[PDB]
RNA sequence: AGGAUUGAAAGGGAAUAAGAUUAAUAGUUCUUAAUCAAGAGAAAUGGUAACAUAUCAUGAACUUUAAAAUGGAGUGUGAAAAUCUACGGAAGAGUUCUCUUUUCUUCUUAACAAAAGUAAAUUCCACUGAAAUGAAUCAAUCAGAGAAGUGGAAUUUAUUGGCUUUGUAAGAAAUUCAAUGAAUUGUGGUAUUUUUGCAGUCUUCAUAAAAAUUAAAGGGAAUCUUUUGCUCGUAC
RNA sequence: UGUAAGUUAGCAAGAAAGAGUAGCUCUGGUGAUUAUCGAAUCAGAACUUUAAAGGUUAGGGGAAUCCGACUGUUUAAUAAAAACAUAGCAUUCUGAUAAAUCUAAAAGGUUCAUUACAGAAUGUGAUUUCUGCCCAGUGCUCUG
RNA sequence: UUUCACUCAUUUCGUUAAAUGUUAA
């Protein structure tokens, strides 16, 4: 048959990201001595709206500690930040909302966000709206600490991985029911080309494996092995279970 | 009523293609090319439109007299009068507190 | 004016009684003014999803999608204060 | 009394914003023509510049020179400090009264240079420092 | 085109060496002295004949003087 | 110092208009009148303040800010033009054996600058300190982080400075008359539409470009006349 | 003027149904400036006739049944629909050196300027009410 | 052969390759 819609998605055609009005890459600043063995102070100049993402972005401004000028950064807002607030980033920073601390200095039970999976990689985990990761325990024997990811999974990271103390702003975004197809159309203004999704059973046998006959149905089980080739991998993949959960 | 025509070769109602119809000798109407509306300066901190500076194109500020493109004050073209009073108080008060708290407490 | 459909009368009769009920609570809380934590004025209005601006005070605050401060965002702030005091004291 | 002759203030507004001034005469009530509580101040309009031992003696003289100003300023536009100069040392300041200030006309240039030299020669002796060091906003 | 407001400027203009030509226009209610300089065309609206004759004696003799009336030249 | 090429005759962009002219080209020629860019011949005052001064009144490296440069809807309103209309006319034309102090046409003005007179809206400054709470909009909205009042400053309103007015400029152009030469070219409207701005209000799980280029600031290093403006498109 | 059953209480609804409307001569209401000036709009009364929206422009209405909830899209040139989309509901995998996936290869590429309120793969199709029993067969999975 | 310890090939990253490690003050 044809190449299904999932195959056509990996080619980088019209399915490219609609990132033209985006503000930029949101991350911590690059690690240095003044962050490893001191604290640098940042000023939250403004809080802006980055298209395509649900959380506001803070236009933080630091001072260059080795040369003359400014280090205009772009952080992800923690809930409660306000314009003109001072935020301190470093190993000796105080445990306040918005401060950037290595994950080893946070007491067990601290709620953090924008955590680095690897030291110095400028933020990976807990970046969506209203999300956060909790610190579970420390292990000074091998300099590793345990955190609980927003998916519930537990992850062990190095004790010098940085994080922002608090909650990502914009929580409760997905609790408001979209009511109209027009509203969902505007949701993907700064996203990829995915929205109007035709059911595979409404397709033809050439287009999709579900492309059916005289009655709209599937015909074969929709739970498939992980090793299925691209093209026939349509439906539920490696499904340990199905049906409504109890 | 006298109807007019575009004088330049642009034929679309674009932002730079603004025209004005004015009357002339004999009742004829001619077409002028009018100028876009610009914005002024804003305080570097509070983002308020500064007073005393015209709202013209960036290059026309060069034609203006030296005194008409700024205000005679500290920072005088980048900060409002309120924006500067805060700057002076912050500098003096914090240095004074840094003088009494530390530095022979 | 209306018996019970207060703000969701603009949706007419075409989205479902339950969905119009759920969207009503959110749309009231999204459009209302909140007490502004730095100057104690009912002058904070939402400017974007998660950005709130004190009208008569000149401050921009990051908050919830539709409410200035979320329930989960308030317990976390309280929790950190307890953790910080305990760390600062022994 | 916060505002008394000899008290050092810092101007908050106007062309002379951020300049350090010394109070001469105080009037919290205001005259007929002045409908505001005002004070007449003499201050350092241009702060002296630092000098090294590589420049000639004439360069050190002009680099340490101080340009001063005399102005009637509202008491709501000056922030008083905790420093007070001795009006006996700066005797020329004592002659700056409200009558000396006329509306719309240039303040006498000869008077300003006389105070400027007194400010400069006093600073060259280093006896007064905080008045002549410049404020960095 | 610029306008000269009173008498002192035009005489100083006339004695100035930047002048190029002079044209005198007689209207029904006034007389205009358009001095054609290098850059601009200065004019002076006059309503008193005696002041106009004083002006007419003030033009240097070498300058081409144009007299304009109800018929254009 | 920081990142190579190309990519828009609808995005950004230094600077021009009126009249006349040809069988045909004209923001391109002619007359008149302008503008722009690149050249040539111990360092200022005033105002309480917001801020203001025909160049003035020094301002390097380095850094920052702003402009270029930002959705849409709906309501109110400033100004111009068109149409309509009020008063006074000047010139020409049509109807007229039934009347009609009548019906119709013309009565205009550019770029660029000036500053007699005089507006609307918004934002700030000084004095004062609001409760018996006031101020205000079609709607709102606002106030002891200071309302209302009085007096000021600034910006916007299709170039200078928005409108009338002035220079250009009546010498042009229009309507008549004579056979090239002669005449006139007021003042208004609590009316409609269009255009262009302004002020707040509503809406977004939508927040609605970048650079060339320009100016200002912090810092204190150093001690008017005239010339030229090339390449290509331009008919229909 | 009057307007029903039904209803998600918002609608149905311009429901349905009835009356008036021309010409001429008048009267009154709605303001500004401090007597003068001005605006189209509304209401009312005598009289007349060929009894008046109708030159032109300009909704037929009601009672039910089936399907799709709705606005939208569709076989350019015989199918415009009950078909597709839709919001809502539900399920599966993935902690990013991942999931899906393009390439012959690749310090190669897309979602991703992203980080579980996210990315990818599917079924049903608003709301209300409810989703019963079956793990034998074929799939999928197992922390075995 | 299995379980260990290291890094030195190898992978994945980050910066203006801007104070890494150990002494010293």
């Amino acid at each position: 048959g044809r190449r299904t819609l999932s195959q056509r998605k990996g080619r980088g055609s019209i399915f490219k990201s609609r990132s033209h009005h985006k503000l930029g890459v949101a991350q911590h600043r690059a690690i240095d001595f003044f962050e490893r063995h001191s604290t640098v102070r940042g000023l939250v100049k403004s809080i802006e709206h980055d298209p395509g993402r649900g959380a506001p972005l803070a236009r933080v401004v630091f001072r260059n500690p080795r040369q003359y000028g400014l280090d205009k950064e772009l952080f992800i807002c923690a809930e409660g930040l306000y314009s003109g607030q001072y935020i301190y980033c470093g190993s000796k920073a105080s445990l306040h909302i918005g401060n950037v601390l290595p994950i080893g200095q946070c007491p067990e039970g601290t709620v953090v966000c924008n955590v680095e999976s690897k030291p110095g990689d400028r933020g990976i985990i807990a970046r969506a709206s209203g999300n956060y990761a909790t610190v579970i325990s420390h292990n000074a024997d091998n300099e590793t600490t345990r955190i609980r990811l927003p998916s519930g999974a537990k992850k062990t990271l190095k004790s010098n991985c940085r994080a922002m103390v608090g909650i990502i702003a914009g929580g409760g975004r997905t609790e408001k029911p979209i009511l109209k197809a027009g509203v969902a159309y505007r949701m993907y203004k700064a996203k990829r080309t995915t929205w109007p999704r035709v059911r595979g059973v409404a397709m033809n046998p050439v287009d999709h494996p579900h492309g059916g006959g005289n009655h709209q149905h599937v015909g074969h089980p929709t739970t498939l092995k992980r090793s299925s080739p691209p093209g026939q991998k349509a439906g539920k993949v490696a499904a340990r279970r199905t049906g409504l959960i109890r | 009523a006298v109807r007019v025509t575009y004088v330049r070769k642009h034929s679309y109602n674009t932002k730079s293609n603004g025209i004005r119809i004015v009357k002339t000798a004999g009742g004829n109407m001619t077409v002028q090319h009018r100028q876009k509306i610009s914005n002024g300066v804003r305080c570097g901190d509070c983002g308020c439109v500064l007073a005393g500076i015209r709202h013209i194109r960036p290059h026309q500020y060069g034609w203006l007299g030296k005194s008409k493109r700024t205000v005679t004050r500290a920072y005088g073209g980048v900060k409002c009068h309120k924006c500067v009073q805060k700057k002076i108080l912050r500098a003096f008060l914090i240095n004074e507190h840094n003088l009494i708290k530390l530095a022979a407490a | 004016r209306t018996k019970k459909v207060g703000i969701v009368g603009k949706y007419g009769t075409r989205y479902g009684a339950s969905l119009r009920k759920v969207i009503k609570k959110i749309e009231i809380a999204q459009h209302s003014k909140y007490v502004c934590p730095f100057c104690c004025k009912e002058a904070v209005r939402r400017t974007a999803c998660g950005i709130w601006e004190c009208k008569g005070c000149g401050k921009q605050i990051a908050g919830g999608a539709y409410t200035l401060s979320t329930i989960s965002g308030a317990t976390v702030r309280s929790t950190v204060r307890r953790l910080r005091d305990a760390k600062n004291s022994q | 009394k916060i505002l008394a002759p000899g008290r050092v203030v810092i101007i908050l507004s106007g062309r002379f914003a951020g300049k350090k001034a010394v109070v001469s005469s105080v009037n919290l009530q205001g005259t007929k023509d002045r409908k505001y509580g005002f004070v007449t101040v003499v201050g350092v309009e241009r702060a002296p510049l630092k000098i090294t031992r590589k420049m000639s003696a004439k360069v050190q003289e002009m680099r340490t020179s101080v340009k001063s100003f005399c102005k009637v300023i509202n008491v709501n536009h000056v922030m008083p400090t905790k420093y007070t100069v001795n009006l006996e040392q700066f005797n020329l300041i004592k002659q700056v009264k409200i009558n000396n200030f006329e509306a719309g006309k240039v303040y006498p240039i000869s008077q300003k240079k006389a105070i400027s030299s007194q400010f400069a020669e006093e600073y060259r002796k280093g006896k007064e420092s905080w008045l002549f060091t410049k404020l960095r906003f | 085109p610029k306008q000269v407001q009173e008498f002192k400027q035009i005489l100083k203009l006339l004695k100035s060496g930047s002048i190029r030509a002079v044209r005198v226009k007689t209207n029904g209610e006034n007389t205009k002295f358009k001095v054609r300089c290098a850059k601009y065309l200065y004019t002076y609206i006059c309503a008193d004949k005696a002041k106009a004759e004083e002006l007419k004696k003030a033009i240097p003799k070498d300058i081409h003087v144009v007299e304009i009336a109800k018929k254009a030249p």
